[PDB]
């Protein structure tokens, strides 16, 4: 059975089928609401190396997809445009009527190659892809998503800003995908997990202003020497 | 059972986003020709840890992912939205599926104000 | 409230097609590759302003549409064929949500041959 | 909450949820019905310069759909094929499933072209299309339907013929629409409101009768001399 | 009425296969990445003639189509799964739609153990 | 009304909604199940000419599709390949979601052509195309399926080997259509009622060991000299 929540004594609980309770009044379906909770509530690691290396390629299991009325803002989200070292896109487009997930503060457009050795993109954890109010089983090409996991439960009776943030990547999906943040098209820089958002925001502003982007038609690739927190609460060297 | 948190960490704020119920718009602004586009359909609230709910539900939808995926492996239907509806047929059973013995354990029949009379 | 049409025009008369409740097949007209087309799948009936029905009908249609619009806005399913099945859903939730209380003003149990007994 | 009409006191009414009458008797699902109701009972004008200036384009909505068990013959019946004018198509094709208006009196086919600035056209008056058991928020291409409105409510315990009336149309959408009523192929009246379907019927048929059909190869366009009740109840000049 | 085998033959056992009911998996397998592909997600079962169910299920199918047919017909849904919910519904209806009438016989309302009282 | 079958008195019966019987218990929708059953458990000809000539072409009829929960292993599917002399395809693609029978002992694939005079292919005897857990009005394209029918009922409170045996058709869907069961590319056997799966199975062992395949570029056709119960309890020839 699909467990169901419900507040008992001040405190949520998971209803048991095996125990009728007539305290309890559900006077309409307004009282029943499905919920999607983010990943990055849980404390999960949200950088681009470690959100990636959570999902992987399967073949023979048919994507499935749930709705689920509420959602939580989310810190970071991600869209993924794979391709094939052939060309051939690794992912599906997006069904109709799937949008991407309405509230994200970053946006990590990961764009890159890899062998993809499966039809679909599951999450390795057995989470789910949190769309615009659906769920997927599976990863959509180009489609902004965000970890997270799905609850029922019983009622009882400043603004929206989003910055995206560009990657590169080449083997991705396996053991040795190597990542770069794209400060423009030809100046890049080479990213860990150590990476916060803001902390790529402000290299790419203090790039920007500093003059190290490209100055020539060549791409430019930069490393950085050093130089565990939840968020609520041609090569060169930048030392 | 009770929901117990096991996970590394708790956003113990939620930010949540939604969409109303009903709500009749100011004006024009229920037609779909002028109303909101996709991006604007949207409601927002902040909920805090009483009773410490927020740690309980984010305990609650990890609980839910097996039970969950197992009925999505079962089902042949591409998208599911019938599992709450599904529940309150499930809820309306349980109480009247049957026939209701009085102070019975299993009936929700109260004689209470019938006994004072 | 009661329904005021407040319409231009009421055409009192209500030409109306739709399909057969069941309605057992003369012979082998059930069979999908024998039967009808879907031109040729729908009855017909003529009903007339009695109780002033037809003129209600026009205005509940119109008084509709805005409600029925904000539902459609925050449903993410494409085609929705499930209002009236969550509509009676409601109805027995109203009735029998919680426990009943003999003689209550919310509980629909009549003791009445229980009474004379 | 979507009203539902119930008939009490020897009239229609809508019920409120917050008043629970034990007197009705919902004692099966076949007394719940959904029923569609056309605009043109309520007396709107459904002339077809009328008609689409009622209809307008728009983009960032998702179209959605209901369905409707009964529906009303329709005196009036509309049918858009509309392209911009580099030829792309203004309407999407009928998804699956989706076929015209079942019964017609008359069907205004209308082809032609305009701006269509925006991805689906909506309903200005928030009312609905209605096509064969399904009411949509947006017109589908080459499809028949009408304009109406759907009800929801609980149940106590000759022949058919249509005809098809052609128009030509530019700037379709905008406050400089051009309609034309097509004879054949070479032969049209120029169009207003005040044209009714049988008028337009006997238009044609008195000009193929007094051969006043354009017996050469070029486009021969008439324009009529004159020469408020419901239904139910090379230019050159015709005087 | 009852069920009458017409059928010019019956097989009495049934091969059966189905989905499992939840039926929390063994460790990782519940998870779509790991877990079993589309064709082995079915278990399998034998049931014999007693009580002559199996062959009267065989008409009972038989029997239905006519009357599935007809609703097909009627219904614009490309796929339907909701038969049972309608089902479920309309068996709550038929007892609970309208006020109860204790010892009446469309009222499934026992007042034994209150009798007793 | 469709009727539901419910266990009284050791014996399945159908519910009458003109009868309230409150010693019934639906204590969840658990207790709800749809099965499938296949015609094969009726005593109905199983063999391809048999069976293929209970369906037939029809157009002006939008296929219907419902889903059911269990199904029986099944002794005899088909799986189509047809196509019109112009090579156009005669049976639609499987839409998303529609896999094959789940089990089949053996599966009848049938290629090739004929009229198709019909936009689909129904069950001249109004039974069920039997998919995976969907059961279609109509035969799709290259999939697996069983001839069988619904039943709706309220519950009470060795391995799998598939084997694939190929025909060859000519005038599908008349009364003047030719079968060749494959014993490869070259060498065919003409096919009657008679020939049992088993009996084609040995056919094709004994013609392989014996050399009787075609040894040369050419199609060989071998018709065989004659040389009822159910499943459950350049022309030569063969004497
Ligand atoms: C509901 O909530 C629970 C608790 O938060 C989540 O539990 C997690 O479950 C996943 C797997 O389902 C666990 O991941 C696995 O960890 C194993 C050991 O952990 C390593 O990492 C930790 C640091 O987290 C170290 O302390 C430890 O020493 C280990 O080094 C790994 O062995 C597993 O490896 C598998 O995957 C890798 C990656 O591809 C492969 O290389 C391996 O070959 C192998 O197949 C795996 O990574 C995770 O540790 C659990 N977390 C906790 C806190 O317990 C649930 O996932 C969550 N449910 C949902 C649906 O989200
Ligand atoms: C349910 O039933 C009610 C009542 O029948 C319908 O009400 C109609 O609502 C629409 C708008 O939603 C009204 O249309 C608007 O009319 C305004 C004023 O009316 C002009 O026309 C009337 C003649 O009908 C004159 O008497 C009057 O003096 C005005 O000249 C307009 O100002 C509005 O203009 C807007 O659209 C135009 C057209 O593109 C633009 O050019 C403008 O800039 C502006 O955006 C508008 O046209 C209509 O009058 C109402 N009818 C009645 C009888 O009240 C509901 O629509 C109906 N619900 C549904 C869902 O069908
Ligand atoms: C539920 O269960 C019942 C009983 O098992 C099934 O009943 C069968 O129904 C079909 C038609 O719906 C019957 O088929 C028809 O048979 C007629 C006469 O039968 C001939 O064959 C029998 C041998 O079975 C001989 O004994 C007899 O003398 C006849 O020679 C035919 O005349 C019909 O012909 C039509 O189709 C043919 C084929 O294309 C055309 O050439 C004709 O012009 C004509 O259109 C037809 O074939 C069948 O006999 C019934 N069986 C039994 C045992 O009664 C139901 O079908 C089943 N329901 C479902 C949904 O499966
Ligand atoms: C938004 C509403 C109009 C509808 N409801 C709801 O969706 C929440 C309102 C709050 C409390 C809920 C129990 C119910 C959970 C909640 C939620 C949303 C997203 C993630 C997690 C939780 C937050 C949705 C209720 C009333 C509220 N005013
Ligand atoms: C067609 C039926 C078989 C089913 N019902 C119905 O659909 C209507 C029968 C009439 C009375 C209704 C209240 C119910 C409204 C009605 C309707 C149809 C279209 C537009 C507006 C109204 C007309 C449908 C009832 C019984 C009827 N004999
Ligand atoms: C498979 C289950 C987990 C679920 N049920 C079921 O599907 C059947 C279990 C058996 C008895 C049923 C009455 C119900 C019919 C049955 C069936 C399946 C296919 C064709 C015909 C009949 C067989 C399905 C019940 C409990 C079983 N253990
Ligand atoms: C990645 O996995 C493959 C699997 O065979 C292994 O050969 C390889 O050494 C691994 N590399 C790393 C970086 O772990
Ligand atoms: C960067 O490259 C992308 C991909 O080729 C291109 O679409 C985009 O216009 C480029 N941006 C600039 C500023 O050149
Ligand atoms: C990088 O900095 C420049 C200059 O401030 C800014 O225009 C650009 O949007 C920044 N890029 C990202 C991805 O933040
Ligand atoms: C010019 O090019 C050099 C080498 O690529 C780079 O380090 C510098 O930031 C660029 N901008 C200048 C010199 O202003
Ligand atoms: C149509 O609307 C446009 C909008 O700017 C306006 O410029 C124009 O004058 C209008 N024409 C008519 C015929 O009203
Ligand atoms: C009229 O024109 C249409 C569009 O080109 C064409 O399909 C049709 O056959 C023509 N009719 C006649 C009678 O020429
Ligand atoms: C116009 O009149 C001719 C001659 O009677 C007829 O054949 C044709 O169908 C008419 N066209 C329309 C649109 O009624
Ligand atoms: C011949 O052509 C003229 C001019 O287009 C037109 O008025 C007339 O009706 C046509 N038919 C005749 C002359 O019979
Ligand atoms: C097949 O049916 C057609 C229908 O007209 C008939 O002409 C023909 O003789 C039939 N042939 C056989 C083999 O029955
Ligand atoms: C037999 O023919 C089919 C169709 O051309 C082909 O796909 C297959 O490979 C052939 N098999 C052999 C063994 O040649
Ligand atoms: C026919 O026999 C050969 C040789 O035993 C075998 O390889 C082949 O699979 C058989 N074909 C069929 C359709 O059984
Ligand atoms: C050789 O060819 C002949 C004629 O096709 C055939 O009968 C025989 O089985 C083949 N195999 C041999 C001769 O070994």
């Amino acid at each position: 059975s699909i467990p169901l929540g419900v507040i008992h004594n001040s405190a949520l609980q998971v209803s048991d089928v095996d125990k009728l309770v007539c305290r309890d009044k559900l006077s309409s379906t307004n009282q029943l609401r499905s919920v999607g909770l983010n990943l990055e509530g849980n404390g999960v690691a949200t950088d681009v190396p470690s959100a990636t290396k959570r999902w992987g390629f399967r073949s023979g299991v048919p994507p499935k997809v749930v709705n689920y009325e509420a959602g939580e803002w989310a810190e970071n989200c991600y869209n993924l445009e794979i391709k094939k070292p052939d060309g051939s896109e690794c992912l599906p487009a997006a069904p109709d009527g799937i949008r991407g997930f309405p509230r994200c503060r970053y946006v990590h457009k990961v764009s890159g190659t890899g062998p993809c050795a499966g039809d679909f993109a599951f999450h390795k954890e057995g989470a789910f892809f949190l769309y615009d109010r659906l769920a997927s089983t599976v990863i959509y090409r180009g489609t902004t998503f965000a970890e997270g996991v799905v609850a029922f439960l019983i009622l009882p009776q400043s603004g929206y800003y989003s910055t995206t943030i560009r990657y590169q990547a080449t083997g991705f999906g396996t053991n040795e995908t190597e990542y770069l943040f794209e400060v423009d098209n030809l100046t890049y820089v080479q990213l860990e997990s150590r990476f916060t958002p803001q902390f790529l925001l402000q290299l790419n502003e203090t790039i920007y202003t500093s003059g190290k982007r490209s100055n020539t038609t060549g791409k430019l690739i930069w490393k950085v020497n050093p130089e565990e927190w939840a968020f609520w609460e041609x090569x060169x060297x930048x030392x | 059972e009770a929901i117990v948190n096991a996970q590394p960490k708790c956003n113990p704020n939620l930010h949540y986003w939604t969409t109303q119920d009903e709500g009749a718009a100011i004006g024009l602004a229920w037609i779909p020709y002028f109303g909101p586009a996709a991006e604007g359909i949207y409601i927002e609230g902040l909920m805090h840890n009483q009773d410490g709910l927020i740690c309980g539900l984010r305990q609650l939808a990890n609980e839910t992912t097996q039970a969950l995926q197992l009925f999505l492996r079962a089902t042949t239907e591409l998208r599911t939205f019938s599992i709450l509806n599904r529940k309150a047929i499930d809820f309306l059973l349980q109480r009247w599926g049957g026939t209701c013995h009085i102070l019975g354990p299993d009936c929700c029949i109260e004689p209470a104000d019938w006994t004072k009379n």
